[PDB]
């Protein structure tokens, strides 16, 4: 437990308060380390937002705020602002590994219009492709609001990860977002297992698709 | 008050070696605390190493080791990392950043408080030998009132394709995803419309898919299953 | 009837504990303490440590205690001379290193560290309880 | 002839100020001062407040202190009944949620903020000096 962890997303309307978690260990913020956060607005190097949990740098106002507490810290942010739609990183030190930990790094929406919730779309390999000896199930996520996702991939029960490859939140014409991950397996892996699923959670909800060898 | 200067963007072949410079002024190296981090597209912040005040040494993640070197010239206010054996997954902005909180007048060990407040603009390293390649395209084909299909444009290099569907004749219900890059360094992208499944029987789908460095053009029709 | 420790202090066994108020070099540290009829932090008992780690156990701060020694080859002694009794804890941070002003050792997370002593720290002071 | 407060607290004034060695649950903090004969922290004044605000510099650890209200509609109130003395200080955070065991204040450096009263905290208590 040399890690601290944060939630990929989190959203609020403008003048809303939000908090974000960071969830460390008695390795690193248990060990007497401090919690610092780092903003990355769109497109921008990363900025010391909060240093030593609580302390704010200057031209970093008020309404930023940080505690510790045990094992984690938080930060809060009161009267949200556009100008706050960013990825928010914490950052302590672990004594275990002798180096410094970021957390996952955090979305943090402005709602700027309602959340949508994405549409799946789920394709197995074509005919062609597997003729080629290669298979490609492709995962197809779209008009999802805040424009953050995760995606899982299972064959039969089971986790997978490996030749998975997801891109980034594009934003779409219609102001909403869109997303894709391809799982690349050989034709006997595809032929292999009962059934493949392509699972999207989005602000906490799950959708799930299946393919299955077996169909047509 | 402290400024980080970084190197200009660097492309690299996987197995070669890059070393980024990161310039200070307003201060002298020699009393200060160099940090590197790194940030692949679309992931999170990397810390890569620096000075710890533990034991007074220079760490680096043991994800790294055997591959980063930090140095320093006290001569020119100058900070270098290298990284060898690179590979697609080493393609990053490089970020130097610097503990600057007590203004080199607190003990060291108030670096664990204080954070990393003066960041370098970072510097781009992209690892990629990809040459010239055209797609393959393969059907996505629609199955069990409205019905999706589409097109993967598969394993090109480089960007850009164009996807059209019945050589322009539907523009409706079309989504052209923006592609993936695979650690290949190839890309692949996926074109899909979403169409009333009645229309099935009776109107014929084509991608148009144009890949002009390659010269790759290809009209796939997209049967149901 | 007299109290055993001013106003702001901590009362510890026969001695008064004061936090500085601000992060100074070792020397402005020690000047301070003076001024105040006491000396920097002396820590001769694993009780003094114990009591010491609690206090501080609040705090992410560096603080100077009075342990100090011209460099690496000279023994590690408190500001009244006596030696340090090695049985009470390691000193990490820059143990090999020499520095004009010689080396200082401050506790932060409960653990001690050598470091150049114009570098600036907190400070604790400590001086005798009124027991009469 | 008696000291005006106990070792391992802090004489100030008329009273003693000791920080809890624990973290826990304002209800639970509250116990413990009792079992020390004494009370969560009042900011009866300027005075204390700056007491308070130079003693917790060190910390970036939120405390405990004696205010709290049962639901956003009711006043903030010390333990012993009486209000929050105007021009001290602002409550900040979540001071319009409902929690199943109220709402209580944290003071923090330089800030004082709400808090849900079941999550877990350093506390400070104080007591009246032997004078």
């Amino acid at each position: 437990q040399s890690v601290v962890t944060q939630p990929p997303s989190v959203s609020g309307a403008p003048g809303q308060r939000v908090t974000i978690s960071c969830t460390g260990s008695s390795s690193n913020i248990g060990a007497g380390y401090d919690v610092h956060w780092y903003q990355q607005l769109p497109g921008t190097a990363p900025k010391l937002l909060i240093y030593g949990n609580s302390n704010r740098p200057s031209g970093v106002p008020d309404r930023f705020s940080g505690s510790k507490s045990g094992t984690s810290a938080s930060l809060a942010i009161t009267g949200l602002q556009a100008e706050d739609e960013a990825d928010y990183y914490c950052q302590s030190y672990d004594s275990s590994l002798s180096g410094w930990v970021f957390g996952g790094g955090t979305k943090l929406t402005v709602l700027g219009q309602p959340k949508a919730a994405p549409s799946v779309t789920l394709f197995p390999p074509s005919s062609e492709e597997l003729q080629a000896n290669k298979a490609t199930l492709v995962c197809l996520i779209s008009d999802f609001y805040p424009g953050a996702v995760t995606v899982a991939w299972k064959a039969d029960s089971s986790p997978v990860k490996a030749g998975v490859e997801t891109t980034t939140p594009s934003k779409q014409s219609n102001n909403k977002y869109a997303a894709s991950s391809y799982l690349s397996l050989t034709p006997e892996q595809w032929k292999s297992h009962r059934s493949y699923s392509c699972q999207v959670t989005h602000e906490g909800s799950t959708v799930e698709k299946t393919v299955a060898p077996t169909e047509c | 008050q402290v400024q980080l200067v970084q190197s200009g963007a660097e492309v690299k072949k996987p197995g070669a070696s890059v070393k980024v410079s990161c310039k200070v002024s307003g201060y002298t190296l020699t009393e200060l605390s160099m940090h590197w981090v790194r940030q692949a597209p679309g992931k999170g912040l990397e810390w890569m190493g620096g000075f710890d005040p533990e034991d007074f040494k220079y760490h680096t993640h043991q994800k790294f080791q055997g591959r980063v070197t930090m140095t320093e010239d006290t001569s020119t206010d100058t900070a270098y990392m290298e990284l060898s054996s690179l590979r697609s997954e080493d393609t990053a902005v490089y970020y130097c950043a610097l503990v600057w909180g007590t203004q080199g007048k607190g003990v060291r060990g108030w670096d664990y408080y204080y954070g990393m407040d003066v960041w370098g603009q970072g510097t781009t390293v992209t690892v990629s030998s990809a040459s010239t390649k055209g797609p393959s395209v393969f059907p996505l084909a629609p199955s069990s009132g409205t019905a999706a299909l589409g097109c993967l444009v598969k394993d090109y290099f480089p960007e850009p394709v164009t996807v059209s569907w019945n050589s322009g004749a539907l523009t409706s219900g079309v989504h052209t995803f923006p592609a993936v890059l695979q650690s290949s360094g190839l890309y692949s992208l996926s074109s899909v419309v979403t169409v009333p499944s009645s229309s099935l029987g009776t109107q014929t789908y084509i991608c148009n898919v144009n890949h002009k460095p390659s010269n790759t053009k290809v009209d796939k029709r997209v049967e149901p299953k | 009837c007299s109290a055993p420790c001013p106003q702001d202090w901590i009362w510890h066994g026969e001695n008064c504990y004061l936090f500085s108020s601000g992060s100074f070099n070792w020397e402005k540290s020690q000047e301070k303490c003076l001024s105040l009829d006491a000396k920097l932090l002396k820590i001769n008992s694993t009780a003094d440590l114990d009591f010491i780690q609690q206090a501080i156990s609040y705090s992410s701060f560096p603080f100077w205690m009075g342990l100090s020694r011209r460099n690496p080859s000279y023994p590690w002694l408190w500001e009244d001379g006596s030696p340090l009794m090695p049985h009470l804890f390691r000193v990490r941070g820059a143990v090999s290193q020499t520095y004009p002003s010689g080396t200082c050792a401050y506790i932060q997370r409960g653990a001690v560290y050598a470091e150049n002593c114009i570098l600036a720290a907190f400070s604790i002071c400590q001086k005798k309880a009124n027991l009469r």
